[PDB]
């Protein structure tokens, strides 16, 4: 495959490693969730450009929208967890064990 | 020296000790999100590389 | 087969709708009358079983089964009424519900035509006696007995229940006639050693095979009386069964794959009766003696000769009377003096003389007196065995000894001497107690003319 | 139509009810004070509706026909012999502490439900929030162990953080030796045995503990013996109070929905009086247990659910 | 994995094809029928305990409808069994049909010629 | 007896009995038509009767 | 003479936050009989 | 939260797992996803206090990870076939990829650590929601992309799923936590036979449903969420222990139980496909399961715990509240195995 391509299946893999491992700040991690979306709308782009998908030009709009929902729903989170703490760090929420 | 000790030693005991000793290692998780997630990590490089490079 | 079962189906609602004061009359009445019509079994044509249909039928190795089983029930319901007097309406409505759903689910597996039928039955009946042992127990033992009665049990079935849909999808049917007019050898192999495994090892748990013997003490222990009389009576006997059905299809593997069961029953049967010479505790020896006994229809089974099939037959119904009548023996002084330890009242004799008589008889049924059909059991097994090999008459011979020894030690321990001073609570023997008694050995006397009915199919 | 999330949704509301003369009313004071009177008199004058003071048998008043049952059967707890030996190793003292704080409970939810489904307002003797003073008189008596404080608080600190704490509160003041004035020239003979230390302690708790807290989310009402006769000035009083101080001015339609789900359903009110803690005062084995739960089915009307028990003359069972 | 589900001509959301009136439907007193009627009944006899009504007695016109509902679907569901136990039978022997070389028919030879080998037990 | 409500008194609601009864009977007589139908039909399809 | 029934030093066995307890488990404490912890004093 | 939100929120939860269970198109799906999650982190939150708040959290992080990978295979899909209907994967790394990011929505074992503290953090109807509801979408995209599916990764997780459900199970008191791990269990054997019959994967989800449906409404119904507070309700509410002691067997798989018949489904298939080691370990393992179910049955109903002296009180009060459907749940939980066959309707 061509060179772009790869350069962006390596910004989800590299947005997907920074979700996975968390940090102190929980607004980190919710970036990172933003960046896989990023990618996620760039590589559909490009691939329903090149092949000349004329329909297909709508699904990363719809992308942005439920991204858009999700963030929302991330920051309404962190919102009730620093209101609770004071802070919006991981460890704080130790409550629940397996 | 048999009934009571070698026969329930090797069955029964040492079924009830094992799946004991499995429980806590299984159960005794911290609750910290981080600890899970990096998990996670590891399995999914586990899968694409021992399951995904074979077919 | 219809017509014994539906009655007994029957039963449950009659002791639900039933007047609080008679529950026992009702249920003990109906019992006595099904256990009747079911002795219309042992009408046997010969060359075949009876095929009532599709999904049952019955056979000379059956036949008995059934019997003991629908006789059982009327005992064990006179066995527990004394120690459930106290008990609220709904309980002991309850409790009674356990033995019959134990009779429905133990007089449908011995006649079920195909094997996954008869695996769904013979577990199925798990849950009445693990519930009966655990909810009625006396002691706060019964829970772990509970746990090591199921494991113990589960543990042997899961890999039959594997085993059970392979053959059927290899073979294209369980049925158990087509399995015995389409049997073929099976070869020496890894594969058919594993499938011979877990064909065998349910059975043999139910036994039990020496070593996988430790449920059987604590179960048979910490259950009450009718728990007790039903796991010993009938409740052994699944294993022999499925045995006796199972090893068709398993030739000619079993020829070499017997041996270290073989080795194991033979010297248990050695552990187990040496093990009854000390025991503290008058349950715990009646349960090691049961042990002792199906140790030797276990060689019996393994060893595949007419002598021996007939001679597991005789045995195993013998053996479901005699230790029946021994537990319900022990239970009475239980119920005088509320504890089991066996030195703790003595020389009852001087003050119970016609249960000292029942213990007596008892007794010598146990050690297998000329002409009683345990001694007719024993008899053909070990013949069966020396034609098999001649230096089993060696463990044969000293298993006997032990079996007397024990018997009578047992006897005298709480039958003679003079009786312990402190205690004096023992009432005389009530007439519900002497009929049990009774209802359990006129039968085992009057098998001994006619022979042939307990006998089996070979016979 | 029994209320629930339907009603709420087509139609029912709280606040188109409440009216002014809403307005829980709690009247405390120590032992043998006239609160009682008082209390009577101020729910007829204002027009509310009255709540004797919750005893051993508050329940039996509220199920099936409301006479009491034997006392091995509910409560199982005697004011009478708390009085005679309030230290018996047999948990009288705390028991009883424990079923009058469940009793009140009760009442302070049937109270909740009455104003919340009627808009008339209510007035208690005491209540959930004052009920404490008796605890702690005990304990500085040595009736009561540390562990049966702790417990105590425990079911407090879950069960009344689900409430409305009262609009007034009302103090009779009486001091201890008047108290002790009435106890003896009343005649009851237990009571008698009564001392001043014990009267002291309900005292200080009641001034120095509940009067600064409730005087911080209700506003309150003190009045000495004697000027406690004259129910028209304290309705006077009452009437002439701006209640914009507690938790009640926050109370919408969907607040005032979820307090009304609550106060019905017994239950769930209930629910955490009966809590695993295994206090030898309270706790009960399963023999004695099993043998009371037994006795208490055969009661006449209690083997089935109200509307299906014969034996008390109901009718078309098959029916219904 | 999926079997039957992408069958030909098949309509995606009937329960009961127009084919399945060609067999026969079950009869009233069908065994399963009567075992789901009892289903029906235990779920009546459950109602009146957990709502502490008297057990046998309490609301029949209540129990009435449990059985009638029980037995009512269970009718449905055991023409729907039936009909897709016939169309396994029905592929099955039409495969079969169209493809003789996979399911030969070889001489079958009596035990007088089949040199069968004998265990001894002993 | 009771005290209060008792939401169901010594009546039953009559027309929830009502509703009750006439669904087992309507249910009823709709499956005993169904089956007959279904009969017919499988006759007439085979050619039976 | 009755049937053993479980005790208060019996039942208490399955009162903790966990079966089994451990040296790094025995800190753990059973949540609250409601489900709400405490507030915290986090001073903003 | 108001009454009228309550529903709005159930119905758009039910409408994107039908909108998931209705699609054709890769996009449709992912769409359904997105919105039964956005709908549901507030269902969690309906009783609001820290728990709640920490569960929904963990919730969220989780199913969002899953659904961006769900997105990504997706894309990968059509980058090597310009495809969007949901049929079979073209493409194998997009099919490892979809398949972890199911079974993380899943919570199959590795993915395994979520499922047990959402659980406990939640009231007992949300638990019951999370634990029958939502885990239809995703089995019925694996029902769907069967055949494209790897056996080996499968198979792996299907197998440490009912492994760590079982050893999870063994270290519990609170029930919510012991219904999470039961629900592990359940689903590592619904996972097992995908690749060979994706009915019997139908049936053992419905039994599935239907015996963990009686057990949160027993366990609503008797107000408890610990095995002590559990062990109280014999001296109020007999009848109910009775009905949770056999609900916990069928649950076991004990015969003649319902419960037996997914796993005596199961277990034949798989011979039939030469497969007789899986199984083998699959049931041994499942006695784990039986094991703590029959722990919780001893301490709720085969014995009598002691009791409070405050439980006369309630000896008073009927319950306000009576669940319609609970009869008709603990019978079809209990007794259904002799209409096995009925299976047939299922494909
Ligand atoms: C062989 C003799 C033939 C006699 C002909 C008539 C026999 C009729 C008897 C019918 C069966 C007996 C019922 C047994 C229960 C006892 C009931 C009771 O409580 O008694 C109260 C009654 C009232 O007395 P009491 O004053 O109130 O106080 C009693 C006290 O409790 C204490 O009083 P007690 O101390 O006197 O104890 C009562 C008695 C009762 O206790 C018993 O043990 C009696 C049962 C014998 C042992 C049972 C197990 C051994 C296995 C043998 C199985 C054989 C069964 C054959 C079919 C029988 C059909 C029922 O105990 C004994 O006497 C000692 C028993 C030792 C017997 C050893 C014999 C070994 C085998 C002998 C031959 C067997 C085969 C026969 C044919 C052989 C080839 C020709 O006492 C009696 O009536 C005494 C019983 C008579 C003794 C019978 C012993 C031999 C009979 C064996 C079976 C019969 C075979 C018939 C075929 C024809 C030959
Ligand atoms: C097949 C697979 C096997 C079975 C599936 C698994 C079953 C699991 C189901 C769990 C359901 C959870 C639940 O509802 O409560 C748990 C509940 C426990 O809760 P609880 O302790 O009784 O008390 C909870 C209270 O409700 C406390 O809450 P409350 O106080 O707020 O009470 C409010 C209550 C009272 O409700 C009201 O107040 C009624 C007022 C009406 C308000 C009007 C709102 C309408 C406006 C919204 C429109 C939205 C449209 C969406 C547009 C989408 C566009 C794409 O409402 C509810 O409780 C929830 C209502 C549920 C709505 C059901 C309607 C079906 C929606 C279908 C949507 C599909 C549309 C087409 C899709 C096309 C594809 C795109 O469980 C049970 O009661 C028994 C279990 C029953 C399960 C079903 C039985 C098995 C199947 C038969
Ligand atoms: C395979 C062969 C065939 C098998 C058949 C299938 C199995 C049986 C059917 C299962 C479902 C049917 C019953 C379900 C509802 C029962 C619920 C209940 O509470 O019952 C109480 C109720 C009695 O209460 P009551 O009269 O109001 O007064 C009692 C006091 O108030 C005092 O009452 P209380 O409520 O205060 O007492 C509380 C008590 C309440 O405890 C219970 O009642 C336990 C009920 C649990 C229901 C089981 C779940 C569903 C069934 C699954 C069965 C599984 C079978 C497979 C193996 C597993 C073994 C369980 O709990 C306790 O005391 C604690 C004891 C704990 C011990 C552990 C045992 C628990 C599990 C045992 C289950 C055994 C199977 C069921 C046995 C029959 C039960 C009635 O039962 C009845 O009186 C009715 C029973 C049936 C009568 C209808 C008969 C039909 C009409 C007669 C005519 C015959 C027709 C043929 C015509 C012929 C031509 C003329
Ligand atoms: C406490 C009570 C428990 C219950 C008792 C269970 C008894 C199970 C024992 C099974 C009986 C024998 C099993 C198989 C028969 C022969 C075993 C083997 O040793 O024989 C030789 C096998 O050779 C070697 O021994 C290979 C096996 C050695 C590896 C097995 C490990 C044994 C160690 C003992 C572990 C204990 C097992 C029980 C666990 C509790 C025969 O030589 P060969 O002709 O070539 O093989 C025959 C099979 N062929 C035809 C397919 C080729
Ligand atoms: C514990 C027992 C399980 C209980 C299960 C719940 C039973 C009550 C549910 C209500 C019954 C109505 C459901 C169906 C009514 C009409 C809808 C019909 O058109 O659906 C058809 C399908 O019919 C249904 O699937 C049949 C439902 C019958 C379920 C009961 C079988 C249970 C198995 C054995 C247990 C015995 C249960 C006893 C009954 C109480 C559509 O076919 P199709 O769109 O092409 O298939 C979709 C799935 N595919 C494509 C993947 C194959
Ligand atoms: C690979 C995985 C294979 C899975 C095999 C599972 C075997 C099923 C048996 C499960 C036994 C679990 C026992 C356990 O976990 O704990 C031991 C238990 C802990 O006590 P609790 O009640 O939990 O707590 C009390 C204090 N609060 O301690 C005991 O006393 C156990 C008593 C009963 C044990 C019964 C064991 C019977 C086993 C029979 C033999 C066969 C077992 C199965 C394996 C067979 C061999 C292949
Ligand atoms: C309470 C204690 C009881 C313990 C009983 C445990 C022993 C039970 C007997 C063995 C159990 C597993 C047997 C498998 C079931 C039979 C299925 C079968 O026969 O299929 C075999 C498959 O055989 C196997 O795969 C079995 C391998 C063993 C896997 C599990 C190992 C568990 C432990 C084995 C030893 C223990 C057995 C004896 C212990 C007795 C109890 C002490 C051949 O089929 P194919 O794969 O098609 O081969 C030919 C075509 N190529
Ligand atoms: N929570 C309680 N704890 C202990 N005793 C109480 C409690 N509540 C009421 N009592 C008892 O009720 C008795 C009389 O009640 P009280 O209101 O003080 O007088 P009156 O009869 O005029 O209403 C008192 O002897 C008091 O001990």
């Amino acid at each position: 495959m061509p060179l772009v391509y790869m350069n962006i299946i390596m910004a989800f893999a590299i947005a997907l490693a920074g979700l996975l491992m968390y940090r102190s700040h929980l607004m980190s991690s919710l970036l990172c969730l933003e960046g896989m979306m990023l990618s996620l709308f760039i590589m559909s782009t490009l691939i329903i450009l090149n092949t000349h998908f004329t329909l297909a030009n709508m699904m990363p709009i719809i992308l942005l929208v439920f991204a858009a929902c999700e963030a929302a729903l991330g920051l309404s989170l962190l919102v009730m967890v620093s209101n609770t703490y004071g802070t919006d760090y991981v460890q704080n929420l130790n409550l629940l064990q397996c | 020296l048999l009934d009571l000790i070698w026969l329930e030693t090797i069955l029964p005991k040492t079924t009830s000790f094992i799946q004991m000793k499995m429980s806590i290692m299984v159960s005794n998780q911290k609750g910290l999100i981080k600890l899970y997630f990096l998990s996670f990590l590891i399995t999914i490089m586990i899968s694409m590389t021992l399951f995904n490079y074979h077919e | 087969m219809l017509k014994i079962i539906i009655p007994t189906t029957m039963l449950l609602p009659m002791t639900w709708m039933s007047k609080h004061n008679m529950i026992w009359i009702n249920a003990t009445v109906h019992s006595l009358l099904i256990s009747l019509i079911s002795l219309s079994l042992l009408n046997q044509l010969g060359e075949n079983s009876l095929n009532f249909s599709l999904t049952f039928f019955s056979d000379s190795l059956s036949a008995p089964l059934l019997v003991l089983t629908t006789w059982l029930l009327p005992l064990m319901l006179m066995a527990s009424q004394s120690h459930l007097s106290k008990e609220t309406t709904t309980r002991k409505k309850l409790y009674i519900t356990m033995l019959i759903l134990l009779q429905l689910f133990l007089i449908m597996t011995f006649t079920a035509t195909e094997l996954i039928l008869f695996y769904i039955l013979f577990e199925a009946t798990l849950v009445p006696t693990l519930i009966i042992i655990t909810r009625w127990g006396n002691q706060t033992e019964r829970l772990n007995a509970g746990l090591y009665f199921l494991f113990y049990t589960l543990a042997g079935s899961l890999p039959l229940l594997v085993a059970l849909v392979y053959i059927q999808n290899t073979t294209g049917s369980l049925n158990f006639l087509i399995i015995h007019y389409w049997s073929h050898p099976l070869s020496n192999s890894w594969s058919n050693i594993f499938m011979w495994l877990a064909c065998i090892m349910a059975f043999m748990v139910k036994m039990p095979l020496y070593g996988l013997h430790l449920w059987l003490p604590k179960a048979h222990v910490e259950a009450p009386i009718a728990g007790s009389m039903v796991l010993a009576a009938v409740l052994l006997k699944l294993g022999g069964y499925g045995m006796m059905r199972i090893t068709t299809i398993l030739n000619p593997l079993t020829n070499y794959m017997a041996y270290p069961f073989l080795m194991l029953s033979m010297w248990g049967m050695i552990m187990t009766s040496s093990i009854c010479l000390r025991q503290t505790d008058l349950k715990s020896l009646i349960a090691y003696s049961s042990v002792s006994h199906m140790a030797l229809v276990i060689v019996a089974i393994m060893i595949q000769t007419p002598w021996s099939f007939m001679g597991a037959t005789a045995l195993m119904i013998a053996h479901g009377l005699t230790s029946s009548m021994l537990f319900c023996l022990a239970n009475t002084n239980y119920e005088r003096v509320h504890s089991r330890t066996m030195i703790l009242a003595r020389g009852l004799q001087t003050l119970l003389p016609l249960m000292a008589t029942w213990w007596l008889v008892a007794s010598l049924t146990n050690l297998a007196l000329p002409p009683s059909i345990n001694l007719i059991g024993e008899l053909f097994i070990i013949t069966a065995s020396f034609s098999w090999s001649n230096i089993t008459i060696i463990l044969m011979g000293m298993n006997m000894m032990i079996t007397a020894l024990y018997s009578l030690y047992m006897l005298i321990t709480t039958q003679r001497g003079k009786y312990t001073h402190h205690i004096n609570n023992i009432k005389p023997s009530f007439t519900r107690e002497n009929a049990l008694m009774a209802l359990h050995i006129l039968p085992l006397l009057l098998l001994t003319l006619n022979p042939k009915m307990i006998l089996g199919p070979l016979y | 139509l029994q209320y629930g999330p339907l009603a709420f949704v087509l139609g029912e509301r709280t606040t188109r009810k409440l009216t002014e003369t809403s307005k829980v009313i709690t009247v405390d004071g120590n032992i043998c004070s006239g609160k009682g009177r008082l209390a009577r008199e101020i729910a007829e004058k204002l027009g509310l509706r009255h709540f004797p003071e919750a005893g051993i048998h508050y329940a039996d008043s509220t199920t099936g026909d409301g006479k009491p049952l034997d006392v091995q059967l509910s409560g199982n707890c005697s004011l009478e012999k708390f009085y005679d030996d309030p230290k018996s190793n047999d948990g009288n003292s705390y028991r009883l502490q424990s079923w009058l704080y469940a009793s009140r409970l009760l009442q302070y939810a049937d109270a909740l439900e009455h104003l919340l489904s009627t808009g008339q307002g209510v007035v208690l003797e005491r209540s959930i929030y004052s009920d404490f003073v008796f605890l702690e008189a005990m304990y500085r008596q040595g009736f009561i162990r540390k562990q049966c404080v702790e417990h105590y608080n425990e079911v407090k600190k879950v069960t009344a953080c689900e409430y409305l704490p009262p609009h007034v509160v009302v103090y009779v003041d009486v001091p201890v030796p008047e108290i002790q004035s009435r106890i003896q020239k009343k005649g009851n003979p237990h009571e008698m045995k009564i001392t001043a230390a014990y009267l002291q302690d309900i005292e200080n708790a009641y001034k120095k503990t509940f009067l600064p807290e409730m005087s911080e989310k209700c506003e309150v009402l003190q009045y000495s013996a004697r000027e406690a006769e004259d129910a028209e000035k304290v309705v006077e009083d009452i009437e002439y109070l701006k209640c914009d101080k507690g938790p009640w001015p926050d109370q919408d339609d969907r607040t005032f929905h979820r307090l009304r789900m609550l106060v019905q359903n017994k239950l769930e009110v209930l629910n955490y009086t009966t809590i695993p803690v295994y206090l030898p005062e309270i706790t009960i084995g399963a023999h004695q247990s099993d043998r009371v739960f037994q006795k208490f089915t055969e009661l006449p009307g209690r083997k089935y659910s109200p509307g299906y028990n014969e034996d008390v003359g109901d009718k078309w069972i098959w029916l219904k | 994995m999926t079997m039957m589900s992408g069958r030909p001509g098949r309509v995606p959301l009937q329960f009961l094809p127009n084919e399945a009136r060609s067999l026969p439907p079950p009869k009233l007193t069908d065994p399963r029928l009567v075992y789901m009627g009892f289903l029906g009944y235990c779920s009546g006899l459950i109602d009146n305990a957990i709502r502490r009504r008297p057990v046998v007695s309490a609301g029949l016109h209540r129990q009435l409808l449990y059985v009638t509902s029980f037995v009512f679907f269970g009718y449905y569901l055991l023409k729907r069994q039936d009909y897709m136990y016939a169309l396994r039978d029905h592929d099955m022997f039409a495969y079969v049909k169209s493809h003789p070389e996979d399911f030969p028919e070889k001489d079958k030879k009596t035990y007088g010629e089949i040199l069968e080998e004998f265990h001894p037990v002993r | 007896k009771f005290y209060i409500r008792e939401p169901p008194h010594g009546s039953p609601d009559w027309l929830k009995v009502g509703l009750t009864l006439g669904t087992s009977v309507f249910l009823w007589i709709y499956l005993i038509k169904q089956h007959k139908e279904d009969v017919l039909e499988y006759k007439r399809r085979n050619g039976l009767e | 003479a009755r049937q053993w029934q479980p005790d208060v030093e019996w039942a208490e066995q399955f009162g903790g936050a966990v079966m089994y307890p451990t040296k790094e488990t025995a800190h753990w404490k059973p949540p609250p009989w409601n489900d709400v912890d405490p507030p915290k004093d986090t001073l903003v | 939260m108001n009454p009228i939100i309550y529903t709005t929120l159930i119905m758009t939860v039910m409408s994107g797992t039908m909108l998931v269970m209705i699609s054709s198109h890769w996009l449709l799906i992912w769409i359904g996803f997105e919105m039964n999650l956005l709908a549901m982190i507030p269902v969690l939150m309906k009783n609001f206090n820290p728990r709640a708040t920490e569960a929904a959290t963990k919730y969220f992080l989780t199913q969002a990870t899953a659904s961006m990978m769900l997105m990504m295979a997706i894309i990968i899909n059509l980058l090597y076939s310009g495809q969007w209907t949901i049929t079979k994967m073209f493409n194998p790394v997009a099919m490892t990829m979809m398949t972890m990011a199911l079974a993380m929505k899943l919570g199959l074992s590795p993915f395994h650590f979520w499922v047990p503290e959402v659980t406990q953090g939640i009231s007992l109807q949300a638990g019951l929601l999370l634990l029958t509801w939502q885990k239809l979408a995703p089995l019925s995209v694996l029902c769907q992309i069967s055949q494209s599916i790897n056996p080996n990764l499968m198979l792996t997780m299907a197998m440490l799923s009912i492994l760590i459900g079982g050893w999870g199970g063994l270290n519990q008191t609170q029930l919510r936590k012991i219904m999470a791990y039961s629900s592990i269990a359940h689903m590592g054997w619904m996972t097992a036979v995908l690749p060979y019959n994706t009915t019997m994967t139908i049936l053992n989800l419905l039994i599935y449903i239907t015996m963990t449906l009686a057990m949160f409404m027993l366990l609503i119904h008797s107000s408890a969420t610990t095995t002590l507070s559990l062990s109280h309700t014999w001296n109020k509410m007999p009848v109910i222990t009775s009905l949770m002691m056999v609900t916990l067997l069928s649950m076991g798989g004990l015969p003649p139980l319902s419960g037996f018949m997914p796993k005596w489904m199961i277990i034949q298939e798989m011979t039939k496909n030469e497969s007789i080691i899986m199984p083998t370990l699959m049931a041994m393992t499942a006695l784990l399961n039986l094991y703590f179910y029959m722990r919780l049955a001893y301490s709720s109903s085969l014995t009598m715990f002691p009791s409070t002296n405050n439980m006369k009180m309630k000896w008073q009060f009927e319950h306000t509240k009576q669940m319609k459907l609970l009869p008709t749940m603990i019978v079809l939980s209990t007794l259904v195995l002799p209409m096995t066959p009925a299976l047939s309707s299922l494909n």
